[PDB]
């Protein structure tokens, strides 16, 4: 809340959107925990660890916390880092829970 | 969806980018020939009196 | 004669008097309705000739103008929007005038010479 | 905000009904008696006057001008 709200794009998406799947090299990823400078660190469902920089479009847009199921883009020259490039609501990640592009072993419900 | 592709790959924009043909472009004068086109356009052919020169006045 | 042919054409494409096709001019003939007929002998297959002659036997009169491509074209079927032809092809191979519409001497004297035979 | 996606159809095609069109399609309602009379293969309807010819699909005929109100059994 606050007199911030005002000033932004009031962007009202809140009607169920579409969600986005993984294209060549975007995959799917957890928050595991927060770091600063608005860097993340994402464990991929590859068995890899990758660092996760807080990225454009997503920094003070939408707020992400720990144990977030997510979006990343990879970078061929560097494999370690990577960028976060959508966030899902908890909702649309039950439906990739049961179609399971993910393992199912990462269990993270409420 | 948010981003079409794999993001920042080295050269994306340039990747995309229609490639148009450069067009036939007549000889132009060079030398002492490109000066004197230079002086017949802005100081004996005056075409933009008002404000400015306005040299490469866009079209609107 | 050439002119009073165009001359009734013009005064029943004015009036709406064009049967223009063969089963508008059938159905024309049929009724008391067409009072002239004009049609073509370059018809392939002769059949559609044979019915309006004897249809026409049954509002007598018939004319045997040739060309039917020409016969569609100064039958007023084309827009004919320039004054050039501004159409590729369009004929009628059969034309039913019912309305006499106005009336000229000209035309009036050849149709009872050929009513006259 | 409004979210609409692709329409998604459960239903192949409806189709567009071409009318039939027939080639030498009036000599048939006709027949010359052999250079002079002539007869009319299909019947006339009453209603509109002479000249308009009865549809004969199965056991009744079938007008076109006041297609509704006539259709007599053969
Ligand atoms: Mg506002
Ligand atoms: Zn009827």
């Amino acid at each position: 809340g606050g007199k911030k709200g005002r000033r932004g794009k009031n962007d009202s998406d809140g009607p169920k959107r579409e969600l986005i799947y993984k294209e060549e090299g975007q995959e799917y990823a957890q928050i595991t925990k927060m770091l600063g400078n608005g860097r993340v660190e994402a464990s991929c469902f590859d068995g890899n660890k990758r660092m996760a920089h807080i990225r454009g479009k997503l920094r003070k847009k939408v707020w992400m916390g720990q144990g977030d199921i997510i979006l990343v883009s990879l970078r061929d020259f560097q494999d370690d880092q990577c960028d976060v490039v959508h966030k899902y609501n908890l909702d649309e990640a039950r439906t990739l829970k049961n179609q399971g592009e993910l393992p199912e072993n990462a269990k993270i419900n409420e | 969806g948010k981003v079409h592709g794999s993001l920042a790959r080295a050269g994306k924009v340039k990747s995309q980018t229609p490639k148009v043909e450069k067009q036939e472009k007549p000889k132009q004068p060079k030398g002492r020939a490109y000066k004197r086109l230079l002086y017949t356009r802005r100081f004996v052919n005056v075409t933009l009196t008002n404000g400015k020169r306005k040299m490469n006045p866009s079209p609107s | 004669i050439e002119d009073a042919l165009k001359v009734v054409l013009r005064t029943s494409l004015v009036h709406d008097g064009l049967a223009r096709g063969l089963r508008e001019s059938a159905k024309a003939l049929t009724r008391g309705e067409g009072q002239l007929a004009v049609l073509v002998e370059s018809v392939t297959e002769e059949a559609i000739s044979k019915l309006v002659q004897g249809l026409a036997t049954e509002n007598v009169p018939l004319i045997k103008v040739a060309d039917a491509k020409q016969l569609g074209e100064w039958a007023g079927l084309g827009k004919i929007d320039r004054d050039g032809n501004a159409r590729k092809v369009v004929g009628a191979s059969v034309v039913v005038v019912k309305n006499w519409g106005a009336d000229t001497q000209e035309r009036e004297i050849l149709l009872e010479h050929f009513s006259q035979q | 905000g409004k979210k609409r996606k692709k329409k998604v159809y459960t239903t192949p095609k409806k189709i567009r009904h071409k009318h039939k069109k027939v080639k030498l399609a009036v000599l048939n309602y006709y027949k010359v008696d052999d250079e002079g009379k002539v007869a009319k293969l299909r019947k006339e309807c009453p209603n509109c006057g002479p000249g308009i010819f009865l549809a004969n699909h199965g056991d009744r005929f079938y007008c076109g001008k006041c297609h509704s109100t006539f259709a007599t059994q053969k």
